[PDB]
RNA sequence: AAAAUGGAUAA
RNA sequence: GAAGGGCCGCGAGCCCCCGCGCCUGGAGGAAGGAGAAGUCGUAACAAGGUAUCCGUAGGUGAACCUGCGGAUGGAUCCUU
RNA sequence: GUCCCGCCGGCCGCCCAGGGAAACCGGGAGGCUCCGGGCUCUGGGGGGAGUAUGGCCGCAAGGCUGAAACUUGAAGGCAUU
RNA sequence: CAUCCGGUCGAUCCUGCCGGAGCGCGACGCUCUCCCCAAGGACGAAGCCAUGCAUGCCCGCUCACCCGGGACGCGGCGGACGGCUCAGGACAACGGUUGCACCCCCCGCGGCGGUCCCUGCUAGCCGGACACCGCUGGCAACCCGGCGCCAAGACGUGCGCGCACGGGCGCGCGCCCCGCGGGCGAGCAGCGUGACGCAGCGACGGCCCGCCCGGGCUUCCGGGGCAUCACCCGGUCGGCGCGGUCGCGGCGCGCCGAGGGCCCGACGCCUGGCGGAGAAUCAGGGUUCGACUCCGGAGAGCGGGCCUGCGAGACGGCCCGCACAUCCAAGGACGGCAGCAGGCGCGGAACUUGCCCAAUGCGCGGCGCGCGAGGCAGCGACGGGGAGCGCGCGAGCGAGGCGGGCCCACAGCCCCCGCCGCGCAGCCGAGGGCAAGGUCUGUGCCAGCAGCCGCGGUAAUUCCAGCUCGGCGAGCGUCGCGCGGCGCUGCUGCAGUUGAAACGCCCGUAGUUGGCCCCCCGCCGCCACGAGGAAACGGGAGCGCUCCAGGCAGGCCCGUUGGCCC
RNA sequence: ACCUCGGGAAAAGGAGUGGCUCUGACGGCGCCGGGUCAGAACUGGAACGGACGCGGGGAUCCCGACUGUUUACUAGAAAC
């Protein structure tokens, strides 16, 4: 290991991604950025596979690099620059306006969003901290950094980043009522609405979160998120965090070769 | 070299363990920095590169430290005039050494400023009136690179005191 | 032993190729402080604690004492 | 009795198979390693060797003929060993200090049939085949 | 190191326990005949396929009925013989897979379901034929006799688009 | 009371 | 503040001293296993010509023999 | 009356089931492939082999633990002629 | 996916093993018509290596003797990742689980952004030297010397705003316990105040805090054998300082106390010991394998020792000792393929000193390079898949040639369309198991065959031929190994009267096992369900690579997919 | 190693040893012996049992068990 590890492996990266194992031993690098390795999928991997809009690698590095690409209000010309949850991957030169959400499945994908949902990328704190001297501080998953946090905030709360604005204006709580988005383990990315939060001291609190239907899923307290007190603060995905089951995806699949 | 490493040492049953590994830079030790006085040169303390980019300061010599009272809080840039009782190591403070907790004495001079008043711990100010002020060394010289100490006071100025009463 | 309490953590272990259970103990060391009183015999939680000593990770947090005259607790 | 119908006696039952199991005479043989050190083969399925001399070794009383083997030095453990050579007139295409492939009867080193002191083959003789010089695909 | 090596491939053939005996070895001779299979690997071929479909039909049939787990898989194994034609839109059921035979999967190949239409002659024209590519669904002369023609491409399945401009027999 | 032996190999 | 030194550490290497593991040369001594049809007796299986055999001790070319206690796996399921 | 029926602890003979390759046990060697009350020892084809060595115990004689290389297709149980 | 059968006899029932039978995966022999998916010097030599390559890229700087872009230097960033092996390591590595209130962390991401005064003073921007080079030098070489010119986003000082502040230092909870938040489950943390240090930050304001990616440890457990290893350990076991470290810890180092571990196998030795996810073989229960593909570990001849750094005790870095070599102008000098290709040795065994970034990554560069990571080609019956070697009585083809097309980094192959046209079988058996001659010559218990029983002594069902015939088939035999067979290991599920085997018996501590009873609670074990744990891989839904072994594709499609259970 | 389990044994094989300067231990009864012990400095051409006194050691073989006794004045042995 000596130093830090600088290449990855396909069949090592993740499921979540999906990449086709044949085709290269290695894989793009989810190279440093705002999001988390598990947590993020490689922009070049939502250029060249997702949209499969440029063709090659290359290809998509001389787009990059001409300026072409914005991500979160800034352009970021770096080839595999981490696209995480709420991150709103949007071209303006294609004016393909998106943002990337988790599906029922546990892939994100790109769900459409305009300007107007478009300005704020939602996010939650997971830390408060006193830093920088005795300011005290609010940190958000992709790393944004906030500053003073607003007295009613504490934690597991929710903040609007404001892309090019980049300030924290709207607060939500994580308190029982306010719909909650799964990000973690097997529900990981389906909507539900908080029936209880549990806490065991030092140990994982457990949040109960049943679907509009019903059906139960209990997630940790880390890897829930506040999208809305009720509804999306955004958009939601196409599938309303239904989670068809195993039959039902088949139903859904069969039909799709009939329709060509 | 010098490693801190556990693979050399022994198991619990006292069982000796076999190497797996060479010694590596993450488990480092260097001779010791023993910190002179310079009481028979100015106070030079070298620097040594660490790891994570940090800096420690090598107490090769130091010659004044930064003593604050127990109740009054004068808190007087002094000189170490000399040093006692290690308790470590009798033989470390016989040749001068600035270990961190060693019993130092200080110049009363500077401390003998805050004289004036009365009901300041009378038994420390005869001490402030009579050339040296017992105190313990309270930083590390060998990491840090500068010595502060706090000023001799309570039971435990009683018990370093019991100890170099004999004399 | 000086401030230490060497603690028996028994369990049994279910192999399977046997569908019968071993019977297994664990030698464990903590730091009791004259905080707490035992005796061999009694039963101690220990808690986890930054390295105190080569084999002493643990620090005594609860006692509680047997008749004055293989358990897995 | 296998007895030991305890619950806690997981422990005592695990051993005592292992213990008792090298009784086994198949996985004795198997597992001691003595043999991985005796086989002079050394476990290979084949060995080199170089031809020592011819030899003839009368059959088991039964069957009446005079086997005729070569004794052979094995290149890897320098260890005399005794092959056999194969099918009719072998013989006269095996030289003396000639080198030679052996290999096992198939017993898995136990004597094959009736030839007394035998335990290998020769597959090859200088490198050309043994059966290939017999069938005449590749002569001498 | 080589993308290569990262690939499944495994062994079709389901040699016998037993290899030598009679009965099967000449019924073996006599299903060579009725399907003109060029192997008794050809058999072993369909040998495994055929056993298998009955032994992930026959963990399903014992199993627990009406079963959310056994639907979808269940649901699986009877399309797949829907589609292909071994089982039937009347039988529709676990039960029915049981009595399918290696014969009777067969039937679905292309020298089987050309010689029902009797557009490629006998089993040996029929083979003969694929391998000329006379024989095809159409649009793609089928080299390969195994091509197991579904049971929608049945009916669709038609003579070479080309056949045989300057035929081989009078070319010269 | 004293009595030992019988090749190999198939039949 | 270079070449150097003094002193500790970390520590190769070489030598000695012992321990261990691992294989191995060797007169000669003693076995064991396999050589189509050697010599000497016949011990044992029929009460196998002195019922066999266990123990233990002594003898003898060799099987074997004898003492003293045992078993029947005996040649006796049977007798004031 | 040293009767009769026995009640328990043994000593035994025949044996109903039932078991086993059978001889035969049956107060078990029965209640097992319709297999599971508990604890302990001990074996894994026949020779080499209780041999070699390493112990240990013994005055010795020897005892207890205990190999491998190597060989061979039978060795062996109860029965019937 | 639960199967047997040849064999001890005049025969019989056993016990019990020898022999086949299948599957894997390797060596070997004879052979092989095209395609397709292809592993490939792991195997008591982690032995030794000739030769060539495997990390260079930039341009901040140009007064290089062609243009404002540069040759080179210097500056910058990465060289620590990637590739290779598997020696060591046997309570270690390693899988799951934990904690860091004991830590460190390049790059990217977002936030912060006063730096005190003598300061020091010029910020209209300061200081001198510094390679390449000019000129002159030394050796056989490697190799550097001197003088002068001198180049910068390099250094070196320094523009600096008393809520000045790098690190570190004293005083800043309570009073039987908790029940608010910058906090947490936990007194953790911030910040003031007094002294120090004047410290990091700038001459193209970045020091910092968070975040990422990780490393350093660490918890609870799992984590080879051997008793012909039973006693073991001596900073070893604790406390108390003090050093050291990125930090905690006998991590060292004083002083003190006597601990620590074991028949629930301690300690010692041994191993042709990397471990896991995984394989093989297979009713169930399993059993063997775990060199290789991903994940973690450890090594680069063998021991050490260190530097540049955010990270290396690094060997395509250095410095030594040891061996092992070279080169030499004899004074000197310089190594190290367990990278790739290819030697040499060794073995039964394992391929071309090919080409090329075009892909897929990664470094560096925004104005395309760099890559023996790879991609491709060659070798390649480890193997695996799919068609052949005719069909039909008359209809045709294809292995090839031959030109295109396409593919292609480039050839090629695949695949297409013409034109033509060479279809093409071997290895093993035939008394029995076990499928398949009551045929014929040879030869005489010779030769040979025969896994096992057996055959051969002048009628050979068995050898040497020929003839037929059977097996499988471009493969088939022969060995070595594992698994099933084998209730021949017995937990399910062994046997001990005589086949092999209850110790002569008793006492007995380890263990191991234990009546009955007492609804309605704690700790168990447990019982069920969860949550969170890497994909590959196993399975598994769909999708005609022409079938297929395959694959994540594809199509005018669920936000089309690619799920899902592990 | 061997062993009559005592021996072998001081086995073999190593390391240290001066002067000065200090410091812990050891008792009686608060004052008072003692000279043995551990330490720890600092120092002297790299020297310390500095003269003295004062084993070389190991592997076997052959006698005789041994401690003893003997030919005063040539044999101290395996002889007695």
């Amino acid at each position: 290991a000596r130093g830090v590890r600088k290449h990855l492996k396909r069949l090592n990266a993740p499921k979540h991604w999906l990449l086709d194992k044949m085709g290269g031993i290695w894989a793009p690098r989810p190279t440093n950025g705002p999001h988390g390795l598990r947590e993020c999928i490689p922009l070049i991997l939502i250029l060249r596979n997702r949209l499969h809009y440029a063709n090659t690698y290359a290809e998509t590095s001389m787009i990059l690099q001409d300026k072409n690409v914005l991500i979160d209000g800034k352009p970021r010309t770096d080839p595999t620059f981490p696209v995480g949850f709420m991150d709103v991957f949007e071209i303006p030169k294609v004016h393909k306006t998106f943002r990337v959400l988790y599906d029922v499945k546990g892939r994100f994908t790109l769900v459409p969003i305009q300007s107007n949902e478009a300005g704020f990328k939602l996010c939650r704190v997971q830390k408060i901290f006193l830093g920088d001297k005795g300011m005290p501080y609010l940190s958000t998953h992709d790393a944004r950094t906030i500053r003073f946090p607003h007295p009613d905030i504490k934690t597991n709360d929710t903040i609007k980043i404001n892309l090019k604005t980049g300030k924290i204006d709207e607060w939500y709580k994580f308190d029982i009522g306010k719909i909650v988005m799964v990000t973690g383990g097997r529900n990981c990315g389906r909507i539900g609405t908080i029936q209880a939060i549990d806490k065991h001291m030092g140990s994982y609190t457990m949040i109960r979160m049943k679907d509009t239907e019903g059906t139960e899923f209990l997630t940790r307290l880390c890897n829930v998120f506040v999208i809305g007190n009720d509804s999306p603060a955004v958009a939601i995905p196409t599938t309303k965090g239904i989670r068809p089951d195993i039959i039902k995806n088949r139903e859904l699949r069969l039909r799709s070769i009939a329709k060509r | 070299g010098i490693t801190h490493d556990k693979m050399y040492k022994r198991s619990k049953t006292g069982a000796v363990q076999g190497k797996w590994h060479k010694k590596r830079k993450y488990n480092l030790g260097r001779q010791p920095a023993n910190t002179k006085l310079i009481v028979k040169e100015g106070q030079k303390i070298s620097t040594i590169r660490c790891r994570g980019g940090n800096i420690k300061r090598r107490a090769l010599r130091l010659s004044h430290g930064s003593f604050a009272w127990g109740s009054a809080d004068i808190s007087h840039k002094a000189r170490i005039l000399q040093v006692v009782y290690n308790s470590t190591s009798n033989e470390l403070v016989r040749t001068n050494t600035l270990v961190k907790g060693c019993v130092v004495q200080i110049d009363s001079a500077p401390f003998k400023s805050a004289l004036s008043n009365d009901t300041l711990d009378k038994e420390i100010l005869d001490q402030i009136r009579g050339d040296h002020i017992l105190a313990r060394i309270s930083s590390r010289p060998g990491q840090v690179g500068t010595a502060d100490g706090y000023i001799l006071e309570g039971p435990e100025l009683l018990f370093y005191q019991k100890k170099l009463a004999p004399k | 032993m000086q401030r230490s309490i060497i603690v028996r953590r028994d369990y049994l272990h279910f192999v399977q190729k046997y569908k019968r259970y071993e019977r297994r103990h664990k030698h464990v060391a903590a730091h009791l402080s004259p905080c707490f009183r035992v005796k061999e015999g009694d039963i101690v939680t220990i808690g986890e604690c930054r390295p105190l000593s080569k084999t002493i990770r643990f620090n005594v947090i609860k006692v509680e004492p047997v008749s004055e005259a293989f358990s897995p607790f | 009795m296998s007895k030991t119908s305890g619950l806690y006696t997981a422990r005592k039952l695990r051993t005592v198979r292992r213990v008792n199991r090298w009784a086994d005479k198949k996985y004795r043989k198997a597992h001691l390693g003595t043999w991985l050190k005796a086989n002079p083969l050394e476990g290979a399925c084949m060995a080199r060797g170089i031809v020592t001399q011819k030899i003839g070794i009368s059959a088991k009383q039964p069957n009446s003929a005079v086997r005729k083997a070569v004794r052979v030095q094995l290149t890897k453990n320098s260890k005399k060993i005794t092959a056999f050579v194969p099918r009719d007139g072998s013989i006269t295409y095996i030289d003396n200090n000639d080198e030679v492939l052996v290999a096992g009867f198939g017993r898995a080193g136990r004597a094959v049939g009736d030839i007394p002191g035998c335990r290998f083959k020769v597959i090859k003789v200088a490198g050309i085949g043994l059966l290939a010089l017999f069938l005449r695909k590749r002569e001498k | 190191p080589r993308i290569s090596r990262h690939r499944n491939s495994s062994k079709t053939y389901s040699t016998p326990k037993k290899p030598f005996t009679k009965p099967r070895l000449d019924a073996e001779l006599k299903l060579c005949g009725e399907y003109g299979l060029k192997c008794k690997r050809e058999i072993y071929r369909a040998r495994y396929m055929l056993a298998k479909i009955r032994r992930t039909a026959r963990n399903l049939l014992t199993l627990d009925e009406n079963d959310i787990k056994r639907r979808f898989e269940g649901a699986a194994l009877l399309r797949r013989l829907h589609m292909l034609g071994i089982l039937d839109e009347e039988k529709d059921q676990l039960d029915y897979v049981l009595g399918l035979r290696i014969e009777d999967i067969f039937k679905r190949r292309l020298q089987s379901v050309i010689v029902e239409s009797k557009l490629a002659k006998s089993v040996h024209h029929a083979r003969n034929m694929i391998k000329a590519r006379h024989i095809s669904v159409g649009g793609q002369i089928v080299n390969i006799p195994s091509y197991m023609v579904r049971i929608s491409n049945t009916s669709r399945v038609a003579i070479a688009d080309t056949s045989s401009g300057k035929p081989g027999r009078t070319k010269r």
